[PDB]
């Protein structure tokens, strides 16, 4: 497995934003619950490739549908709250380790498509504002999420 | 340590935290140990910004008292936050939307860096105000104890008579203002604005509150005297309102359209402490 020692699998994060400052806010297959993508990093891929395939897979974007603006420079952590992690399942994965990617939509927003893959993580998406995300998304990721918000938003105010 | 910024707006001094890239929470207890000027930090209100609940509006904002309590007096604090988001680089946007315990309004910060808030539009029906009178009139005569005075009347939310001084130094604001605030022609009360016109786009006031009496800034007072004075036929569409708590600068086009209140917000420090 990718599972580190201490137990968070290496994983990815992504900020879509258009040009009016908003940024994608995805719901979650069969869920109740929004969130912005994020995937496992695979064995032999670096992080980019690894962003670039979730961004397919998940919202059907390509390469050339978007921009790399910014990028966290190092892992951020989270740990799932004990009444999820799965013990019996060895290498046990008590948390994620994720460094974080801001994209900027650079086609039209009829490009995303949520179905492209077989096994959708993700049902639905809409644009929201930009610090909407730190109060909504689920409690044990805010942290993280309000540093990623807070290290992205100079990017995201300077442009139009 | 939990970063801060001083502010000033409408003669208050307000204490602004962003609670957008800090996590805090302000339960009552914490916001009293603030409120104290030697364990904490001092503050009239204190104004917390947060991420928005509506994914359609940039930020939520509340406003404490030094008691713990939030307070709903609707544009309370609406310019400090406008600049503050702005300074701190919470947001690039010029008209930003925000919701408050009162609801929610579009902020627009000028590029003089002054905020204006829409007020909405003066209603003069009297049944609104509520003003015992048969029908509306761009003057009113009241007989307030032995003397005969003018007066217009119109309702921002809240009642208001305004009547024309000469000079509001000169004003009988103590021994007038009780008298025409709790009116037996006010069923519930009125503010009550003693309005020195100097030019047809400046003016001099002071306001009588409808509870509390004189207030140094009152928003809603300069809001209704130039509202008046335009329906009055005294006033410019665009006026300068000069109070003891500052400067404000009102404009509205007459009925059918809405009233605009422009006022500074001073960032006068930032600090730290530790919680
Ligand atoms: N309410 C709520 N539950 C969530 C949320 N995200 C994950 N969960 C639950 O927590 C479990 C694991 O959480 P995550 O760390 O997000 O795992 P994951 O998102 O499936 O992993 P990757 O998408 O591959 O990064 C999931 O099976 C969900 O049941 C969320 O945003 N809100
Ligand atoms: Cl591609
Ligand atoms: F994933
Ligand atoms: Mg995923
Ligand atoms: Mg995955
Ligand atoms: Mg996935
Ligand atoms: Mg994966």
């Amino acid at each position: 497995s990718m599972i580190d020692d201490d137990g968070y699998r290496p994983n990815v994060g992504i900020v879509i934003c258009n040009r009016q400052g908003q940024v994608m806010w995805a719901r979650r297959f069969g869920q109740h619950s929004w969130q912005f993508p994020q995937g496992g990093i695979n064995p032999g891929e670096s992080a980019e490739q690894a962003m670039y395939r979730e961004l397919f897979e998940e919202v059907g974007l390509s390469r050339k549908d978007v921009r790399i603006l910014a990028s966290t420079r190092n892992w951020l952590r989270y740990k799932l709250p004990k009444r999820l992690v799965r013990w019996d399942t060895k290498p046990v994965c008590i948390g994620q380790k994720q460094k974080w990617f801001l994209l900027q939509l650079v086609s039209g927003d009829a490009e995303i498509n949520m179905q492209t893959s077989s096994t959708p993580e993700f049902d639905g998406w809409r644009w929201v504002s930009y610090w909407y995300p730190v109060r909504q998304v689920v409690s044990f990721k805010r942290d993280v999420y309000r540093r990623v918000m807070k290290e992205f938003a100079s990017v995201v105010m300077s442009l139009a | 340590s939990m970063q801060f910024s001083k502010m000033h707006g409408l003669g208050n001094d307000f204490m602004v935290v962003d609670a957008v890239t800090q996590n805090v929470f302000f339960s009552p207890e914490l916001i009293r140990r603030l409120a104290d000027a030697h364990l904490g930090v001092g503050f009239d209100q204190l104004l917390v910004v947060e991420p928005p609940y509506d994914p359609e509006l940039d930020f939520h904002y509340r406003i404490f008292n030094a008691d713990g309590s939030e307070v709903a007096q609707c544009g309370n604090g609406a310019r400090c936050f406008a600049r503050f988001v702005r300074l701190k680089g919470l947001t690039n946007k010029r008209d930003i939307r925000v919701s408050t315990a009162n609801g929610r309004m579009v902020l627009t910060v000028t590029d003089d860096d002054l905020v204006r808030v829409n007020m909405g539009e003066p209603n003069f029906e009297p049944s609104a105000v509520p003003f015992r009178a048969n029908k509306a009139e761009k003057t009113y005569i009241m007989r307030a104890a032995e003397q005969t005075i003018l007066c217009g009347v119109v309702s921002m939310g809240n009642p208001h008579c305004v009547i024309q001084v000469d000079d509001v130094d000169t004003a009988a604001v103590e021994t007038l203002g009780p008298v025409l605030e709790s009116h037996e022609r006010f069923p519930e009360r009125a503010n009550i604005g003693f309005m020195q016109v100097v030019k047809r786009e400046h003016i001099r006031l002071r306001v009588y509150e409808r509870g509390a009496g004189e207030t140094q800034a009152c928003g809603s007072g300069a809001c209704a005297a130039v509202a008046v004075g335009i329906q009055q036929g005294l006033l410019a569409e665009e006026v300068r309102v000069e109070l003891p708590g500052g400067r404000l600068d009102i404009a509205w086009k007459g009925p059918g359209h809405p009233l605009y209140m422009t006022g500074p917000a001073v960032h006068v420090a930032d600090g730290f402490i530790h919680l």
